[PDB]
């Protein structure tokens, strides 16, 4: 029954493109159907950064707690679903997330050290609030953004602080020899690296 | 056993009682369930036709303490249980006897509710993507049940 209304009102918004986000906007609202404001958000997304970036961030990391927990039950829930294949919308939406994590990879740009560092807030906000699992290319392509390099910004000292954090929090998605390499590689860099005046080294010598 | 019983008397009346002899008592049982499970087995019966709501209390104070001790429970004590017999006249006169029952099944229900945890749910949604658990507790039970 679920699955029918959320391809009927898939179908209608379809019709009306227009519409699509006051639908995603009932949506989240009423607080029923996350799969089918997912499925809106990307279907409109099919530059900023994206609208499922700031749409999905905004709904594990807003004030509304209500929001939140509805949003992480459906993210576990959906987890659950076959553990791969399109049939939910939350493997479709990773793999969006995924093909952005792609798309800002290269030395880190000026222009996507900001939303690299959005990206990664929101991968600790999906698997640390909504207990998401990342799978191995996910894991794969997080530590291939972790390990960039930032062009020495107050951004770049932002995004290797919320690096530093993932690691340290989610060091489970690490599992293997060479992204352990990898890592210690670009510790040994961020040592090297002090020309970040213009707090990075505090925390990591603390 | 004897002993216990005999001091039963005097520890009732004494207000100086504290967790530390609960949680004797309780890896007692679990290590040893020849004598005190015996009696133990007999004075929970006793309780169930209680007015007062004291099976629950009891219940719950051993879940905890069980699961303190790293799942301190007895296996054979359930075939002293099994095979006791209750034949005694006093309660087989109690009126209420429903009242057993449901006391019984709240605390069945509430001894489940302990494995609630949002990091249970984490785990809940990792098995079928990280690691497939969650699930010790419900495969204990079934053993106990068979």
């Amino acid at each position: 029954g679920g699955r029918r209304r959320t391809d009927a009102l898939r179908f209608l918004c379809k019709m009306n493109p227009s519409q699509a986000l006051k639908v995603r906007g009932m949506v989240v609202e009423e607080c029923h159907l996350p799969g089918l404001g997912v499925a809106l958000t990307l279907d409109h997304t099919k530059d900023g950064v994206s609208d499922l970036v700031c749409f999905v961030s905004g709904l594990l990391l807003g004030t509304n707690a209500k929001v939140r927990t509805w949003f992480g039950t459906f993210i576990r829930n959906g987890q659950q679903r076959k553990r791969e294949t399109s049939s939910s919308v939350l493997w479709q939406m990773r793999r969006q997330l995924l093909l952005e994590l792609m798309g800002i990879l290269p030395g880190l740009k000026e222009e996507h050290v900001v939303k690299a560092s959005a990206l990664l807030r929101l991968y600790c906000a999906l698997m640390g609030i909504a207990g998401l699992k990342p799978t191995e290319e996910e894991a794969e392509q997080l530590l291939q953004l972790m390990t960039s390099r930032p062009p020495a910004t107050p951004a770049g000292v932002r995004f290797v602080s919320l690096s530093f954090c993932m690691l340290l929090a989610f060091s489970t998605l690490v599992s293997t020899p060479e992204q352990e390499q990898l890592m210690v590689v670009w510790l040994s860099w961020m040592i090297k690296e002090e020309a970040y005046f213009e707090s990075f080294g505090e925390m990591l010598l603390l | 056993l004897g002993t216990t019983i005999k001091l039963v008397i005097f520890n009732e009346l004494s207000s100086a009682r504290n967790p530390n002899n609960m949680q004797v008592l309780y890896t007692a049982l679990q290590h040893s369930s020849e004598l005190a499970p015996k009696f133990l087995a007999m004075v929970f019966q006793d309780l169930l036709t209680n007015k007062d709501d004291y099976l629950r209390a009891s219940r719950a104070l051993l879940r905890e303490i069980i699961k303190q001790t790293k799942h301190e429970i007895n296996f054979q004590a359930f075939c002293l249980g099994l095979m006791q017999e209750r034949k005694e006249p006093q309660y087989l006169e109690m009126e209420f006897k429903e009242r057993f029952v449901v006391h019984i099944t709240d605390v069945l229900a509430v001894s489940m509710m302990l494995g609630i945890t949002a990091q249970v749910k984490e785990a809940g949604i990792a098995w079928d993507k990280g690691e497939k658990r969650n699930l010790e507790v419900l495969r204990s039970f079934q053993n106990q049940i068979a």
